[PDB]
RNA sequence: UUAAUUGCGAUAACGAACGAGACCUUAACCUACUAAAUAGGGUUGCUGGCACUUGCCGGUUGACUCUUCUUAGAGGGACUAUCGGUUUCAAGCCGAUGGAAGUUUGAGGCAAUAACAGGUCUGUGAUGCCCUUAGACGUUCUGGGCCGCACGCGCGCUACACUGACGGAGCCAGCGAGUACAACCUUGGCCGAGAGGUCUGGGUAAUCUUGUGAAACUCCGUCGUGCUGGGGAUAGAGCAUUGUAAUUAUUGCUCUUCAACGAGGAAUUCCUAGUAAGCGCAAGUCAUCAGCUUGCGUUGAUUACGUCCCUGCCCUUUGUACACACC
């Protein structure tokens, strides 16, 4: 302080931006969505969606308790302001961003390539979906650029009705 | 009647103040007359010469008596235009400045000009007296 | 320069202006204007006719082109040019290019006819 | 260690830097924001920035 | 207790405000009277409401106004479409309609908007050109 | 320089002798003439304004109409 | 190049051939009846979809329609 | 608040241009209230993605 | 027919999805709602001057009250409306009238399947593997170059003046932007022929810069058709400023130096209305540097309102010894 009102609002995304960041490294293995923050007076609750919930918050007190000292060193702060909890997510066939950490995980395994597409295409129907797309990219068998699609439903590209409806979510893996 | 300074057109309205100061001689003269560019982007000097700045201290004394506050930095960007610097597009540069400064110093001694709170120079009581006289002068003209 | 244009015409022989203007509108738009057809390859002009705007628009365009081009480096300024040229078109003295322009295109169609 | 191991970086192109990995061309110093042009696309709408027109 | 209507006209961004009184006959311009405006040649224009209709209707009310925006010339505009409105909320409110509806049909004939807004406002440029419509000189050599 | 804009005494004598009675008086109608080339056309045409003789239409700088004085 | 869409003419046919009733001529009381059965998102679909059922309303004095 | 970027992370092919912007709502509600009333308003009444804040000085 | 596989109608075709249209953002209209001393107006007071009758110009955020402009919630307004012609008298198109609005009402935003071995390893702790792995192609400091000059093409700026240049006088916009741990925008007052020195502020920003009284323009004078007072390039000396540093003129200023070019050859680019073309302003990069790009508002035309002749794009019908497909 005493701050204007147009660089904290910027300055208030760029924090987020940062946290979000560091989430996808860290719980990476856990399972991860992303952080929804909301800073109420004096305290900060930060509620991180997960799949596993408890592994999350570790051994009655671990792993989040470890992570709520990093946020404060980063970002300056005292102990009290900053509470990091762990609820459950509302479904993973909508939720878009959780098929692309089982996804990665069965490249990095060593699972069938297509038949990872048509396991997961199902279950976004079975979820309660109107439709589908999983695009892969890459040299998939022999040394030369290719791509594959195995699309379901009805899929809309055009309009303003896009940002709402569709949950997008890209990851990289290596492999070799 | 109704006498103020609107009636009279602000173009003549200057032409008989000038004459008025001419008359008296005691509006007071700097030093730098006719040494002088006008402006900082200027290449000829003043072609009037003689007189010049009775024209310059009349549009700068009914300026202060319509508005609050004028100052000195103000009146160069609005007196200055346009230049032509080589080849490159024309850009806007304020006006000679000490000539208009020592304008409103000697206007001060004369009797037209008034120190104003926080920031400018105002008009006098008995600044807006010789502005009336002249402007009903140009009603006698007209009429 | 219009107001201008018009002071130069009540001076000169009293009369309305207006009715120097019309009538140089009259006496500088073309009664044939041939269209450049193709039929092989050639610029050959076919004669083709000319109404009703098509009259008017070229004829106030070519009072301006005269005008302007006589006050093109010269002391005897747009406003003086352009009232001598509704004057010599109002009373068709064969002078003016607000005439020549037209009447050299008469007279291009009547060849090829 | 050694005496002399800087220059006056306090000003021009070579002491600014961004937040992520530190380029320096393409910088935003617009709002104080230090995110250079090609990672501001990816990071649009998370800080809340939209193609509205 | 004097009738008091506060009509405005508008030509792109400059616009005017015209206050309106019963009285002696004011139709002042900044201070000014009618005849300074200060484009000079379109001084002609600002006298057309009052040409056409008439003198006469003037000599009761007492209009002043004060324009912002625009320029020099588009501000002639905005006073005079505040002056031709002045007139028809004096004589819609306590005259008779009569009246009222000869300066409408009146201003129709001579219809340089007058009364009606203009439609015309500035469009966007867009990027890859000086202008809107205007594109970069190409070259393929 | 194309001459007619030196000072002569004769000329002087000349043009009082062709001031009065004409159609066209203007900075655009004495120069082809060759008269007091460009701006001493000028002040040839603001003596005339004086002492009556010839009576204005136009009063701008570069569109100065002048006409007899009926 | 007004040609109206595809969509303004299934709901110009569905209304029509239901609700003879409440349509009599003009625009302005058929448009507060278009509003009034169905459920459109939009105010330029809704009133669209006014316009067209409409203009039939004109025909169907002067003889029937196919369809 | 306006940043406008070209759309490559190059600098190649055709020169194209975006908007991309931050909007910002403002309003003031001006009290002549006493002061623990302010107390009572500042708890309550907050809903997440809004900036609360008090001047209590003229 | 349409801007469009847009729709009418003809039928081994029937209904469906994606693309377009719809949707979203912005610019107009509202004297009707809901509102404000950070927006402006009226009643009036205290007061300053003025013509001397009632009235004119005001100076204060003294009081009272309000919503035309002004900002922005929340709604309506448009649907080719209503008529006239014109069509299997169908879908539409064209002439009036009402209307702030009648080209999808103006302009953008998002943008299908299928591809190109088009661009980027010089945005990257996005990256396969090859190289480089300390006498280092990692590094770190210091001088120099990315700007060398007989010569080509590409965008650009300023001119080839009198619709003009050189003087005063008059004097109006909208988009933006802006420090407290840094050195940001910076009025008012003095010093200076300039540039710029200094004392002070105010502003974390419809509150202070700021009314960003910006240009082109308006109107009287000076020059007048002579490479001229048009034009400003090359040049030399000094006075300023930003920097550890300006000599390879950083940047601006002050007198002098005063050229090239009298409307541009074949060719050739962009463009249907608040557009084109003059005109400056702001931002972006920025210790200091716009002849650049992205945005804004003033000044506001001529000329179509059609066509496949030219240059290329979409379908159908024909022919193929081509299928990494006429390179």
């Amino acid at each position: 302080a005493i701050i204007s009102k147009k660089r904290k609002l910027v300055a208030d995304g760029v924090f987020y931006a940062e946290l979000n960041e560091f989430f996808t490294r860290e719980l990476a293995e856990e399972g991860y969505s992303g952080v929804e923050v909301r800073v109420t007076p004096t305290k900060t609750e930060i509620i991180i969606r997960a799949t596993k919930v408890q592994d999350v918050v570790g051994e009655n007190g671990r792993r989040i308790n470890e992570l709520t000292l990093l946020i404060e060193k980063r970002f300056k702060y005292k102990r009290g302001t900053i509470a990091l909890y762990a609820e459950r997510v509302h479904d993973r066939g909508l939720s878009a961003v959780a098929q692309a950490e089982s996804m990665k995980f069965k490249l990095l395994n060593g699972l069938a390539i297509r038949r990872a597409a048509y396991g997961v295409v199902r279950y976004v129907m079975e979820s309660g979906a109107k439709g589908c797309e999983v695009v892969i990219s890459g040299k998939l068998r022999a040394a030369r650029a290719k791509s594959m699609k195995f699309a379901d439903g009805f899929l809309i590209h055009s309009g303003q009705p896009v940002n709402d409806f569709i949950e997008t979510a890209t990851r990289h893996v290596l492999l070799r | 009647p109704g006498v103020s300074v609107r009636d009279v057109p602000a173009q003549d309205f200057i032409n008989n103040y000038a004459s008025f100061l001419q008359r008296q001689g005691k509006l007071e003269v700097p030093g730098y007359v006719d040494i002088v560019k006008t402006s900082a982007g200027n290449e000829l000097p003043p072609q009037d010469s003689e007189g010049w700045f009775y024209k310059r201290a009349a549009s700068v004394a009914r300026h202060i008596y319509l508005r609050k506050q004028v100052g000195v930095g103000k009146l160069n960007k609005l007196y200055g235009g346009a230049k032509n610097r080589g080849v490159r597009p024309h850009k806007h540069v304020d006006a000679s400045g000490s000539i208009n400064r020592k304008v409103l110093q000697s206007l001060e001694k004369l009797g037209v000009v008034e120190i104003s709170p926080k920031g400018g120079r105002r008009i006098s009581d008995n600044g807006l007296r010789d502005l009336d006289r002249i402007a009903a002068a140009t009603l006698e003209d007209e009429e | 320069i219009v107001k201008h244009t018009l002071e130069i015409i009540n001076v000169l022989t009293d009369q309305n202006p207006l009715q120097v203007v019309v009538d140089a509108i009259i006496n500088s738009g073309p009664r044939e204007d041939t269209t450049r057809v193709g039929g092989g390859g050639a610029a050959r002009r076919q004669a083709v006719d000319v109404s009703p705007l098509r009259r008017v628009n070229q004829s106030i365009a070519l009072l301006t082109i005269g005008a302007r081009e006589a006050a093109f480096r010269n002391i005897k300024t747009i406003a003086e040019t352009l009232a001598e040229e509704l004057i010599n078109a109002a009373k068709g003295s064969s002078t003016s290019y607000a005439i020549k322009k037209k009447d050299e295109l008469e007279r291009v169609a009547k060849s090829n006819r | 260690e050694n005496v002399w191991y800087s220059h006056p970086r306090k000003f021009g192109k070579g002491s600014r830097q961004c937040r992520i990995s530190g380029s320096h061309s393409g910088l935003i110093r617009k709002y104080g924001l230090n995110i250079d042009r090609q990672s501001f696309r990816e990071k649009a709408n998370d800080i809340g920035f939209y193609k509205y027109r | 207790t004097v009738p008091s209507v506060q009509t405005f006209g508008k030509k792109k961004s400059a616009t005017a405000v015209a206050h309106v009184k019963a009285g002696k006959g004011l139709i002042k311009v900044n201070g000014s009277p009618i005849t300074l405006v200060q484009p000079e040649i379109l001084r002609f224009k600002v006298y057309e409401p009052l040409l056409l209709v008439g003198l006469d209707k003037f000599a009761n009310i007492d209009i002043r106004v004060k324009v912002t925006g625009g320029g020099h010339v588009s501000q002639v505009y905005a006073i005079r479409q505040a002056i031709a409105k002045g007139l028809v909320a004096y004589h819609q409110k306590f005259v008779d309609e009569q009246s009222k509806n000869e300066l409408k049909k009146a201003f129709t004939s001579y219809d340089r908007t007058l009364l009606i807004a203009d439609s015309r406002r500035p469009e966007p440029k867009k990027f890859g050109g000086r202008g809107a419509r205007s594109r970069f000189q190409k070259s393929y050599r | 320089a194309k001459h007619a804009v030196v000072l002569d005494q004769d000329k002087f004598d000349r043009i009082m002798k062709e001031a009065p009675t004409y159609r066209y008086v203007s900075v655009s109608v004495l120069v082809d003439r060759f008269k007091l080339g460009g701006s001493l056309a000028r002040v040839a045409l603001r003596h005339l304004e004086n002492e009556g003789i010839i009576k204005p239409v136009s009063k701008h700088s570069k569109q100065a109409i002048y006409t007899r004085a009926t | 190049g007004r040609v109206r869409t595809k969509t303004v003419k299934r709901a110009s046919k569905a209304l029509i051939e239901k609700y003879y009733p409440k349509l009599t001529m003009d625009f302005q009381t058929n448009k507060r009846l278009c509003d009034e059965i169905a459920t459109i998102q939009s105010k330029r679909l809704r009133n669209k979809i006014a316009g067209y059922t409409t203009h039939l309303m004109k025909r169907i004095q002067k003889g029937p329609v196919r369809g | 608040l306006k940043i406008s970027t070209r759309k490559t992370p190059n600098g190649e092919g055709s020169k194209t241009w975006d908007t991309y912007e931050m909007r910002i709502h403002k309003r003031y509600i001006d009290l002549e209230a006493p002061a623990h009333i302010v107390k009572r308003i500042t708890q309550i009444t907050i809903e997440p993605g809004v900036d609360v804040e008090v001047i209590i000085a003229a």
